């Protein structure tokens, strides 16, 4: 235990949960819903799957 | 302005700080541990603000900020899945510490 | 046993084979119940989930016909290992991980493919134009220089057949890929998709020759061992595996003799002068349409092979 | 299509036992509706082992994934190169799956009490490509080598065989493997007649060589590699014996040739399975006979 020639800085990082506000105003963004689409991807002899 | 830096073995281009931290940060290294002084030393992350501010202000909140860590794990590791993480950090904003 | 009459008229009837036509302007409901086959993507909503039969088992039937649906293989890649900016039909190559868990696994297309084969030593400036740095693509095979070494980087790679689906993510992409079967695109308007290779690297065999003509032409990918870095080529060819690993050791006849020129295989290990696989068959009339493939700067030669049948097959040596 | 065979025959101990391999395959006799008992996998051809018949026998007949166990009957669905299916690892030499990496099925090396259930039903073996390739290698020279050592103490150390086939290695899996350490000399055990053909057709390989090269360099120049590859081997193996009965020849070129063709086709690693999307969460896999 004695001081070697240099000196140190350490550097951490925190996480910190936080919960966070969300505010957006009225009438902000226009957004077109499509109609939903159903497809088989997988069909297998076991299960077919959408 | 009374003097140019506080430490001649990191502020400098081929210093220490530099040397032995600063390349580029890759998601697919090897090792792919996370070391938090990475976001004050990436000479490509120290110009990637150099876009104007608006232009950075959607850029910070559109994406996730640059080098950030892993929650919910043992050892803080860098980030690999960006998919069930979210979170905010003005370290790659303002290039600071505290 | 009356029942039984009932169940077996529930199961003979064929799709018609043939039906007597009288005229095309017609246009009767019989030759619609012919020409017409069930889809695959319809609203969501009783009617059309019941119209277009999707819930027949097995195969689709409203409320087998030689057509097989195809298999999707689903990928997790890093979004800086892929750009973004391919195109939709394009094979790539999983490369098989040495960690026993991964999750992520590693992708290729032959774009990128090429620029693991280039560091160390038209096609290559739009290869160094999509991806800026090769060595954060170097460092996805871990112990390349070693690999290529010993001559085992065909057992590593397997194909996986072309691009269908690709999702802009952030940071892990997933890339769907069809692995088996009839290449079709799943999209919404169901549009058609096109195996795309670059052009230098899909050199034609049955004019590299230049009367029976068959109807599947395979599409053959070659890995092979050179001096200047291996090479990743592309092979269309008309015949039979048997025949085409006859006709590519003629065709690489000149590669052999100058890697072993410059270098003698001074272990065991050097022999191998790659290997080959067939990536699937496609027709053989409207084959391999030339067409062009632009970025934002630049814009290469590649070939748009149509209505591909991707089916993969392991690595046959060519020595 | 139709698809299921139901084959008619259980008590609890037989019904958990079956239940645990819901998911793997056998394969069958015949591809038709009901089967008898026997029928079933690998029964009447694994009680003395032998590779060869056994891989005739896997591949002769078809396959089959079971799907459900009752007190007296087995619902199985038999596997076509048509359609695809889902299968699972549920095999005692545990070997984790990876996604789209060819699967083979090999008849069960690791010892017939490890796959099978006793009441008779044998599982064959369901694994990967190249641990497939790496295991028979693996196999076939610790043959060689245990029955060289049984030969002669001096040629090869018992250690030194085993640091390296006691293991193998894929993706980083460091596996381990169920070595008989007494198999009995004269054959009698598994794969005992493989090193038998192997050892045959490398005796025979040299034999092969001179007259195939002396009898095709007369034939001017084809190609350049009928003589460019004469420099490659050693000069050793190049100017052996050059007289020999030609009726003598002729047998052991036929011999070498058989036995080459048999080995050649056996190396191929059987009925290769294709898979598409494994998940080790599920434990299964999207798969179809390729």
């Amino acid at each position: 235990k004695i001081h070697p020639g240099v000196a140190m800085t350490v550097v951490r990082t925190d996480e910190i949960l936080s919960e966070n506000i969300l505010f957006s105003s009225r009438a902000s963004t226009s957004m077109f819903i499509g109609t939903p689409n159903v497809s088989r991807r997988e069909a297998r002899v076991d299960a077919v799957t959408f | 302005e009374y003097r140019s830096t506080v430490n001649p073995w990191a502020s400098q281009l081929g210093s220490l700080g530099d040397i032995m931290y600063n390349s580029s940060y890759r998601q697919t290294a090897v090792p792919g541990l996370y070391s938090p002084c990475r976001a004050f030393f990436n000479k490509e992350e120290l110009l990637r603000n150099n876009r104007g501010l608006y232009n950075m202000v959607n850029e910070y909140s559109q994406r996730l900020g640059g080098h950030p860590a892993t929650s919910n794990t043992e050892v803080q590791f860098v980030v690999i899945a960006g998919t069930d993480v979210f979170l905010e950090q003005p370290c790659s904003f303002l290039q600071e510490a505290f | 046993r009356r029942r039984l009459q009932r169940r077996i008229a529930g199961l003979l009837p064929p799709p018609a084979r043939r039906l007597n036509i009288s005229r095309g302007s017609e246009f009767t409901r019989d030759v619609r119940g012919l020409v017409e086959e069930h889809a695959q993507a319809s609203s969501l909503s009783a009617a059309a989930v019941w119209r277009a039969g999707l819930l027949a088992p097995g195969e689709v039937a409203v409320a087998w016909s030689g057509w097989r649906p195809p298999v999707f293989g689903d990928f997790l890649i890093h979004a800086s290992s892929f750009n973004n900016a391919e195109a939709t039909g394009t094979p790539l190559f999983q490369f098989k991980q040495s960690d026993p868990f991964s999750g992520v696994d590693a992708v290729f297309t032959p774009l990128s493919l090429f620029i693991l084969m280039n560091h160390g030593r038209g096609l290559t400036r739009m290869a160094n134009l999509l991806y800026d740095s090769p060595a954060t693509l170097a460092d996805l095979v871990p112990d390349f220089g070693r690999l290529v070494a010993d001559r085992r980087f065909h057992n590593f790679i397997t194909p996986v057949g072309p691009l269908v689906e690709n999702i802009k993510s952030t940071y892990l992409n997933k890339i769907t890929t069809v692995v088996h079967g009839p290449v079709v695109s799943k999209a919404i308007p169901r549009s058609t998709v096109k195996v795309t290779v670059p052009q230098e690297a899909f050199v034609d065999l049955d004019a590299w020759l230049s009367q029976p003509c068959p109807a599947d032409a395979r599409l053959y990918v070659a890995l092979t061992y050179e001096e200047a870095g291996p090479r990743f080529t592309f092979f269309q060819s008309s015949r039979g595996h048997c025949q085409i690993m006859n006709i590519l050791r003629i065709y690489y006849s000149p590669s052999i003799m100058h890697r072993y020129a410059v270098v003698q295989p001074l272990h065991i290990e050097e022999l191998t002068f790659g290997a080959v696989a067939c990536l699937g068959t496609f027709s053989a009339t409207d084959g391999w349409r030339r067409s062009a493939f632009n970025y934002r700067g630049s814009s290469l030669p590649v070939v748009e092979i149509d209505s591909f049948y991707s089916n993969v097959s392991d690595w046959e040596v060519i020595l | 299509m139709d698809l299921k065979v139901v084959v008619s025959l259980l008590y609890t101990d037989e019904i958990a036992k079956m239940q645990q391999r819901i998911g793997c395959i056998l394969p069958l006799a015949s591809t038709h509706g009901t089967q008898n008992v026997q029928g079933l996998g690998l029964g009447q051809v694994y009680s003395v082992p032998d590779y060869v018949s056994m891989y005739n026998y896997l591949s002769d007949c078809t396959l089959a994934v079971l799907d459900e166990v009752s007190v007296d009957s087995l619902i199985l669905t038999k596997i076509v190169p048509g359609q695809t299916y889902a299968i699972k690892n549920k095999y005692q030499p545990f070997f984790q799956w990876h996604g789209t990496g060819s699967l083979s099925v090999m008849p069960p090396v690791f010892g017939r009490e490890h796959a099978t259930v006793k009441l008779d039903i044998v599982f064959p073996m369901v694994l990967p490509t190249p641990i497939a390739e790496e295991v028979l290698q693996k196999i076939l020279l610790f043959n060689v080598y245990s029955r060289v050592v049984m030969q002669a103490p001096g040629n090869a150390d018992m250690l030194d065989v085993h640091m390296h086939l006691g293991s193998v290695s894929y993706l980083g899996h460091h596996y381990e493997l169920a070595l008989p350490e007494v198999p009995g000399p004269l054959g009698l055990a598994l794969l005992d007649n493989l090193s038998l053909y192997f050892c045959i057709m490398v005796t025979l390989l040299p034999r092969a060589s001179m007259r195939l090269v002396r009898g095709l360099i007369r034939h001017e120049h084809h190609d350049l590699l009928n003589l460019f590859q004469e420099m490659v081997p050693d000069e050793i193996a190049r100017i052996d014996l050059d007289d020999l009965s030609v009726a003598d020849d002729l047998s052991r070129m036929r011999v070498m040739m058989t036995y080459l063709q048999s080995l050649a086709s056996l190396f191929n690693l059987g009925p290769r399975l294709a898979t598409a999307a494994y998940s080790q969460e599920t434990l299964t896999a999207t798969c179809w006979l390729r």
